[PDB]
């Protein structure tokens, strides 16, 4: 007669018989945090170990700060043979992977690269990049699980961003396919990708209601949706109804 | 007239459909021109809202009056409107 | 842990409580053959934004699926069938396709893991383990049978191994909720095999003779074993450690808790899989947790 | 509320576009648009602006106006953001719930035909500057300006 289960922010639902519906509230504030105000490329790798152990040290997780100081130290430098520390590193990988704390790993096998993966096996990598993004889209943050894809060094989970993203755009004057890389129609030899709002080409980003087929700048549709909700071409569709 | 035209655009000239006759108050100047056209143009749709609640009237004066037969005029001037047509 | 009460208004008992998948979403399905929807706002308060009638007899359990295939929600009832629901967009629910298979009453489903596609998974008071299989995500009104399972047991409860890694092959695990006086192993564990292409009996928990309410897969997380949660007249913790056919796993029970002083009837992980939730007969919810020395400890006591 | 003789002929059809044109002159952008919807209310034969649509890739056919996410012809997946993985869709058919909210409108860079949702990427771009899709070096936001 007894129902329970966790959700992902920590509150635990518990319906019991006499029935009476609670949510026990509280959790992984921290985790959000620590994946929101990392950087893993882009930098070099002495400033990535130094901007993620600020950012541990900040949150409080001191042992993951001094973890990210000791690879700077061991990776950016009579002297120790070149490869003492690959197993030490190996071990602290698995370490904070088999408590959960899939994110360091992840995070520290992004910013190492080459370093450490031809060390780790292709199957536990995959299942701790997996883990990671799916931890990463259950609190919604998928600007850092397509970053975590982008950096992956995994060929399979960088593939996983490519599959069925790419969007087959037609003249509407035409009826007849645009080429891939282009910005006027190959048959009507029309700017069909000119903004609804500006009246310019549209070179990069470009958003399409599915309704009336008109669009144009992202920027421009925002703005003219936020002061209004006609279409900006003028064709009497409420696009974004109210 | 660019210069006009921007200062009408800016302030919503032509675009009040409520009672199209203040559209020469938005044109920012004194030009009988414009209200005159504009307080004929709110006069004709004034008759078709009328029309609908109880087309040939935006075809003008001339059109309207080309089908206008039958009236006599008047040789004395009386000093003292339904009788026409 | 602090407590807030919902105004459930559900005509009976509340048999089973699930989120979705990105915690924002509840589903609640009761005796009265009604499943409620719940929402939250920025409020923080569970708005009950759909309720309708289901099935026939009382419905056991409610379980979300992926947000990658939508907004779907199957639900087990006492009428032998286990339909799957569907949102389509104001927030109308629609019932996709009715699966009818069991003679008998479906006690538990549970969709499969994301990485499998959208699989699911239904257990029959007869010994029966039904898994269904949609080929065409953008049709969920055409399910095929891929499996069954005899599970020689009156099934009560299962739980699919939620490990994405390829390391692992496909495993879900069956308990039951039996209480013959003999004493046989309550919780049967299957391992999918690709050679085969169908499901065999891996490993057999015979330490497990209690009646099972309720069995829970730790979420994998970056693990390399596996770890069972089972709820019975005590908690019990199993690790399954696979070695280097179905594979063998060095099973080692590292929790026995009988705190409850009862039956225990739900066991529920957190996300991370560090938290393990029991609720008995109590009326309590137990919160477990694992040191480093692998010593599960109570981390809290929570009353209703 | 001009007969249709009136306004399909060529003189007023080319003072609108004029105007239209000086309106566009001055970045009146806006401010065209409202004219383009007067017009349009008042003129049916103004055919609004024709701009691309999304087509899908097996079926060929146009996708705009029952999952969602499915193609309307062959019922075929819709394309998936690049960011939420989740497939692309819209539902077709005021102080009412917003049926069809920009933030899950159809976007794509016009270059590299990678897209995902309105607000996705708006967000992404926002916070970096590279197109999604992995092995594509593309700068979507800096082509427009
Ligand atoms: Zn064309
Ligand atoms: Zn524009
Ligand atoms: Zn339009
Ligand atoms: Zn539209
Ligand atoms: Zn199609
Ligand atoms: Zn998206
Ligand atoms: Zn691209
Ligand atoms: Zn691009």
């Amino acid at each position: 007669p007894e129902g329970l289960c966790y959700g992902l922010f920590g509150d635990l639902a518990f319906a019991a018989k006499e029935s009476a519906l609670s949510v026990f509230e509280t959790g992984m504030r921290w985790f959000v945090d620590t994946a929101e105000r990392y950087a893993l490329a882009g930098r070099p790798l002495a400033e990535l170990c130094d901007h993620n152990a600020k950012v541990a040290r900040e949150l409080g997780r001191n042992q993951v700060a001094q973890t990210w100081t000791m690879l700077r130290i061991i990776y950016c430098s009579s002297r120790l043979p070149p490869d003492f520390f690959g197993v030490l590193v190996r071990d602290m990988l698995h370490f904070y992977a088999e408590q959960g704390d899939v994110q360091m790993a992840v995070s520290v096998l992004i910013v190492l690269g080459e370093r450490v993966r031809k060390d780790i096996d292709e199957q536990t990598q995959e299942h701790w990049y997996t883990s990671y993004i799916d931890l990463l889209q259950r609190f919604r943050l998928w600007n850092v699980s397509n970053e975590v894809v982008k950096l992956s060094t995994s060929r399979a989970v960088s593939c996983l961003n490519q599959a069925s993203t790419t969007l087959h755009v037609n003249c509407s004057h035409c009826k007849r396919p645009m080429s891939s890389r282009g910005w006027v129609c190959d048959r009507c030899h029309r700017c069909a990708s000119m903004c609804a709002v500006c009246h310019h080409v549209v070179k990069g980003l470009f958003v399409w209601c599915q309704g009336c087929s008109h669009g144009g700048h992202l920027q421009h549709i925002m703005k003219w949706l936020e002061g209004s909700s006609h279409c900006p071409a003028g064709c009497g569709h409420l696009c974004e109804y109210s | 007239i660019a210069t006009k035209m921007r200062l009408r655009a800016l302030s919503r000239y032509g675009l009040d459909t409520e009672q199209v006759w203040r559209n020469h108050i938005l044109a920012g100047n004194e030009d009988p021109q414009l209200k005159s056209l504009w307080y004929t143009l709110h006069f004709m749709k004034q008759y078709t809202e009328d029309m609908d609640q109880k087309s040939l009237v935006y075809a003008g004066i001339k059109s309207i009056v080309k089908s206008s037969l039958g009236m006599v005029e008047s040789s004395r001037h009386n000093w003292s409107i339904q009788n026409l047509n | 842990f602090v407590a807030r009460s919902i105004a459930a208004d559900h005509k009976d008992l509340i048999h089973d409580v699930s989120f979705d998948f990105h915690g924002r979403r509840m589903a609640t399905c009761s005796s009265d053959q009604s499943v409620k929807v719940w929402d939250k706002s920025e409020s923080g308060d569970w708005h009950c934004t759909a309720s309708w009638k289901t099935h026939s007899g009382s419905v056991w359990r409610v379980t979300w699926a992926h947000p990658e295939f939508g907004q779907v929600l199957a639900s087990c009832s006492f009428d032998r069938t286990a339909a799957v629901w569907e949102e389509i967009v104001q927030s109308h629910w629609v019932k996709r396709t009715t699966l009818v298979d069991s003679r008998t009453s479906v006690t538990d489903v549970k969709f499969a893991p994301k990485h499998m596609g959208l699989m699911l998974a239904t257990c029959s008071a007869d010994g029966i383990v039904r898994i269904y299989e949609a080929p065409d995500v953008m049709n969920l009104s055409q399910w095929s049978l891929q499996h069954e399972i005899s599970c020689k047991l009156s099934c009560s409860c299962i739980s699919w191994n939620p490990s994405s890694s390829r390391a692992h092959s496909p495993m879900i695990a069956v308990g039951s909720d039996d209480s013959s006086p003999n004493a046989m192993a309550k919780v049967q564990i299957f391992e999918y095999n690709e050679n085969t292409r169908k499901y065999a009996k891996a490993e057999t928990l015979m330490t497990v003779t209690d009646p099972v309410h309720d069995i829970a897969f730790a979420p994998n997380l970056g693990r390399s074993f596996h770890i069972l949660a089972i709820a019975t007249k005590d908690v019990r913790i199993f690790t399954l450690k696979p070695v280097r056919g179905p594979t063998k796993f060095e099973i080692h029970i590292v929790a026995q808790f009988d705190n409850h002083n009862s039956q225990v009837w739900r066991v529920s992980w957190n996300i991370t899989g560090t938290v393990l939730a029991s609720s008995g007969d109590d009326g309590c919810v137990r919160l477990w947790k694992a040191n480093y020395m692998d010593n599960w400890k109570c981390t809290g006591i929570l009353k209703g | 509320g001009s007969p249709l003789d009136v306004l399909k002929d060529e003189r007023v059809q080319y003072w609108i576009e004029n105007y239209r044109n000086l309106l566009d002159a001055w970045r009146f952008w806006h401010k065209r648009a409202e004219f383009d919807i007067h017009r349009s209310k008042l003129d049916p034969s103004s055919k609004p602006l024709a701009q691309v649509f999304v087509s899908c890739n097996f079926c060929g056919k146009s996708i705009s106006y029952s999952k969602v996410t499915s193609c309307p012809g062959c019922r075929k997946p819709l394309p998936r953001c690049a960011l939420c993985l989740i497939n692309m869709g819209t539902p077709v058919s005021s102080k009412d719930k917003k049926l069809a909210q920009f933030n899950n409108w159809f976007t794509w860079c016009h270059n590299c035909r990678h897209g995902g949702h309105a607000g996705h990427m708006l967000s992404w771009f926002r916070d970096h500057a590279e197109c999604p899709v992995s092995a594509c070096t593309c700068k979507c936001m800096q082509l427009d300006t």
